[PDB]
RNA sequence: CUUCGAUGUCGGCUCUUCCUACCGUCCGCGCGCACCGGCGCGGAAGCGUCGGAUUGUUCACCCGUUCAAGGGAUCGUGAGCUGGGUUUAGACCGUCGUGAGACAGGUUAGUUUUACCCUACUGGCCCCGGGGCCAGAGCACGGCGGGCCAGUACGAGAGGAACGCCCGCCGCGGGCCGCCAGCCCCGCGGUUGCCCGGCCGGGCAGCGCCGCGCCGCCGCGCCCGGGGGCCCUGCGCUGACCGCCUCUAAGCGCGCACCCCGCCUCGCGCCCCGCCCGGCCGCGCGCCCCAGCCCCGUGCCCCGUCGCCGAGCGGCCCCCGCCCGGGGAGACCACCCGGCGCGGCGCUCCUGUACGGCGCAGAGCCCUGCGAUCGCCUGAGGGACGCGCCUGCAGAGCGCGG
RNA sequence: GAAUGGACCAACGAGGAUCCCACUGUCCCGAGCCGCGCCUCCGCGAGCCUCCAGCCUCGGGAACGGGCGAGGGCCGGCCAGC
RNA sequence: GACCGCAGCAGGACUCCGGGGUCAGCAGCCUCUAGCGCGGGAGCGAACGCGGCUCAGGGAAGUCGGCAAGCCGGCUCCGUAACCUCGGGAAAAGGAGUGGCUCUGACGGCCCGGGUCAGAACUGGAACGGACGCGGGGAUCCCGACUGUUUACUAGAAAC
């Protein structure tokens, strides 16, 4: 199906699941889960949470 | 214009919404919503794309304040569900001052504007930079 | 004096008395209009709620903003283990009202149906239809009784039993329903059609078609003794009130001297027979097919089972019917589906672009175990 | 006229019913009604009559909006509440009194007693099969816009309809949890003080605090809500009395958001079937019509008073367990299901990478020592009340009643 | 209205008003969740009240009846609420 | 723990001795010593109460009144207005920092002591008064200058 990924988590949001935030910079931020969103709204870094593909990239575990 | 699908109403009366247009008003206080029948004890409610009767806050230019003005809410902080299943929310709650005829009182609409607001009001749609 | 500000009553008095349903399962009560001119069709079928899901759909509703546009809706899967007919009941239309004119039972009644007859099968003496089996078996007696129905009956019904072995629940005893036979040119044809279905399985696919709308009947989810604020919808009074704010304040005037039945009072909320109506049948298929719920866009086999199993329900091994939105009742509860009595005229046509087999247990992102295995790989 | 060995007193909040002397919506009808809009009637009480600023306000008034009638219920509604008003004892001020004191003048501070009874109401119970059926009782969809129609009828223009269909929406109602919010029973991670010698792993601070969080419940989310019958006011039809005329006096058609039924919520009882299939009772049928009444005006007249055979119809009676364990169910019960459960293993999900070992990581310091941390083994480990299975123990009372 | 004291407010004040920023279930509009009661059991066990009796509608009556006149409902025995 | 209130009455009774840690603390929060397990227990986990938490978006629109709750708060360092009886206002308002580790300076006595105050690095999901303790703030108006006192048991006041 048509699929989008979390702007933070980088996991494919399945159709009908997730919340999209329109930032004041006119950028849509698609979020898979409430956890994906809460981490972003606390500005906690994506690259210090291991489950995120960003940290998977930094470890070079998944890139 | 057209028929508006119901969206969750996130801004009750007494809400203060930002101005998204260069009219010279900074903060708009929602006095009421157009087309509201009431139930005992129920404050009027409003959502993206709905005309709201607002008053300009003291921060606004003197000419704008001390009079009721019509406006359309274009951004809502509360998340709402579109028929396709998309749940969308905005960083801030904002509105643009517009006559019921549909003439904007402002040259430009700054920031993102909701698709629902843009379809219902034609002038907002051309002016808005982005319709996310 | 007067209420001063006009406010409506809270609650439907039609749904009073709000008591736990004494009838065991949701009963069909009234059945669809006979018509007297259609291929003979059974009008109902029992189901067990299996779960709910998301269905991507393409809308062809002309005149609506959704025309030529996609949508996602709540679906409700009703597990449908195939039912088997065990008897035929005929009803004369009498001045007093429809009254039975005798029923002819099957020569061989299945153990699930017999299990319904007893409270404890193991400790019972299994003495059910013992002399009946001897009276029939030859089957001459069954035909003679069926002939009595042909002359003395005007409304024909088929008794049917669900087999709960092919359903994840532990009911073990069968559920019996009188499914009406409607549409045949004449009563003699109706009972002839019934004899062909006797002691043989009926499947939802035969009873209901995709695109039709059905009325779902079941006992609602029970909340126990509830307060007036939850049960009837009243306001929680000002928080500066002594003795509580979760109570209707005044329950009547001086006169009438008695509390009226209108006034909201605290009691049992839940376990109420309710009939929902005109829920469109999105898809009828069997879970045995690996590609039963596949669509062109996903390109995966996609069986109806979510990853990890339906929640509070299980295998849904056999056929299933999917209804638009919701039906009354919790998961694992019998729900009688009946052909609509008043269908919605302007309903769109159902074309499902995608179905969700993502695990409903937790939040799912993978629609197959292989898909989740591929992501976690090493 | 009743009440003082006391019926708590104003207005609100909350909730429920009732009235029509009708504001809009519905149906006709008249205008000094072209359209639009107004206005006046008759029927009509289903639905709506809202959000707010001052005031204790009822009122009043003003602002908004789908533009917003008026009233009854011990001036509905205090073991329902509030105490704002009022209305005791404290205190000022103004006026009046020689004074104590007064005020139908203002100002502030000032306890809100008790239901366990009886009725009523709301649910729940008082052992008896499966399917059902219908007495009675409840009752529920209404309003508002848009798209067409059409800038068309209509009007000199300005303006400006409508039926029909199609879409929405708001209020209400009944559900539901797939999403998305909320929420966490003992899940995982962070962290502060203290204590268990430190590390690990814990406790205590009455869930120390925190960040997520499943099953479940929930609303802010979602599904759902299309109908018949007689008819009112009346509008018409054939048609008189009253050669005409005439909606009426017989006769006749249409017809209201009202009404009544349907669907729906309950349901005493009854029906059919099963296991059985046995007893008890009673003896009695034309039809229509009244301005043809087709031969009327009779008859029965004896349920014991001698009738009780049988057959035939029609009635009537007789049946139908718990405890116990779970749960989709629950105050208790009841309900629904039952050789359950316990605890494992897979699956899926929650949290976020376990202890420990390793490194030339590490700011530096100092001797091979120290070190908050960081990377790898590790999307790890830990947990689970959802699923699938038994691979282990088990699990169906000659317990009680019929 | 001028020591029946007048005007005057720095600083104070569990003194009496009005408004603003902030903040929040005060409210829209309620929802979930702990503990403890409640409920059920085991053991203990009162108080208060009490002509009698405890269903209604209307009528007449010390003008507002449970009882009286006329209807219309109603096995009896209990629980949790109210 | 036996007094006094009818009780083995969350009622009231005057002294004396007063350890450790966190701390400015005799505060709160845990503890050593010493005391000790209180007019009883089991279940269930309804409504409703009673205490306690959390709540999307809005925020007083609620109400007679922002009642109740929520905010704020420790320390250091900036930055502090009108007004004033020049003492105050003032903690005004309005901000910034705060943890752990690894160091480097200060400060005495005559190689021996203090553990407070600075200044760094480095590290951590964008965290640190991490519990606890602990002002929300401003603008006015009226009375009474003030600290005091007051109807034991419905007025704590502008009254005395």
């Amino acid at each position: 199906p048509r699929i989008e990924h979390c702007s933070f988590c980088s996991k494919p949001v399945y159709p009908g699941k997730g919340i999209c935030f329109v930032r004041n910079d006119s950028r849509v931020f698609r979020f898979c889960t409430s956890k994906c969103h809460r981490n972003f709204k606390m500005k906690r870094n994506p690259r210090k949470v291991r489950w995120t593909k960003t940290y998977r990239l930094l470890h070079n575990k998944d890139m | 214009i057209g028929n508006k699908f119901r969206i969750s109403c996130g801004l009750p009366v007494g809400a203060v919404i930002n101005c998204a247009d260069n009219s010279g008003a900074k903060s708009l206080n929602m006095i009421a919503v157009k087309n509201w029948k009431g139930h005992l004890n129920r404050f009027p409610k409003a959502s993206v794309g709905d005309m709201v009767l607002i008053t300009v806050g003291r921060d606004g230019k003197p000419e704008l304040r001390r009079k009721v003005t019509p406006a359309v809410v274009v951004r809502q902080r509360k998340v709402w569900r579109r028929k396709d299943g998309v749940w969308i929310y905005f960083q801030d709650n904002a509105g643009v001052i517009i006559n019921p005829k549909g003439e904007l009182k402002g040259s430009s609409i700054t920031g993102p504007v909701a698709k629902e607001a843009a379809d219902r009001w034609p002038k907002i749609s051309t002016t808005a930079e982005c319709v996310h | 004096s007067h209420r001063k500000f006009s406010c409506c009553r809270k609650g439907n008095l039609g749904y009073l008395p709000r008591k736990r349903c004494t009838r065991g399962r949701g009963r069909c009560k009234t059945f669809p209009p006979d018509v007297q001119g259609a291929p003979i069709h059974l009008t109902a079928f029992l189901g067990y709620k299996a779960g709910c899901t998301h269905v991507m759909r393409f809308i062809d509703h002309r005149g609506s903003n959704l025309h030529n546009r996609q949508a996602i809706d709540q679906a409700t899967i009703i597990d449908a283990p195939p039912m088997i007919c065990t008897a035929i009941i005929g009803y004369a239309k009498t001045p007093k009202g429809l009254r039975a004119v005798t029923t002819v039972w099957a020569a061989h009644i299945a153990e699930p149906a017999m299990r319904r007859f007893y409270r404890n099968y193991f400790h019972a003496e299994k003495t059910a239809f013992s002399t009946y089996m001897k009276k029939a078996a030859d089957g001459t007696y069954i035909k003679e009784q069926l002939g009595r129905l042909k002359q003395h009956a005007d409304v024909i019904r088929i008794v049917a039993h669900t087999q709960p072995a092919l359903t994840p629940l532990k009911q073990k005893k069968a559920d019996i329903m009188e499914i009406q036979v409607n549409g045949g040119a004449n009563v003699a044809e109706k009972v002839d059609y019934a004899y062909a279905l006797m002691e043989k399985p009926i499947s939802i696919k035969d009873v209901f078609s995709v695109g039709a709308q059905i009325d779902t009947i079941s006992i609602t989810r029970g909340r126990g003794f509830e307060g007036v604020v939850t049960r009837w919808g009243v306001t929680r009074l000002p928080r500066k009130t002594r003795r509580g704010n979760r109570k209707v304040a005044c329950i009547g005037a001086w006169h009438p001297a008695n509390v009226q039945y209108t006034v909201a009072r605290a009691g049992q909320m839940g376990y109420f027979h309710r009939t929902d109506t005109n829920k469109q049948v999105f898809m009828i298929d069997t879970a045995e097919n690996p590609r039963c719920c596949t669509t062109e866009f996903d390109l995966t086999d996609k069986s109806i089972n979510p990853v990890g199993g339906f929640v509070n329900y299980g295998r849904v091994q056999g056929d299933f019917i999917m209804i638009k939105g919701t039906c009354p009742g919790p998961k694992r509860r019998p729900v009688v589906m009946r052909n609509a009595l008043l269908p919605h005229r302007n309903c769109p046509p159902v074309q499902l672009q995608w179905i969700s087999t993502a695990s409903k247990f937790g939040h799912g992102i993978f629609e197959t175990v292989e898909e989740r295995r591929q992501f976690y790989a090493k």
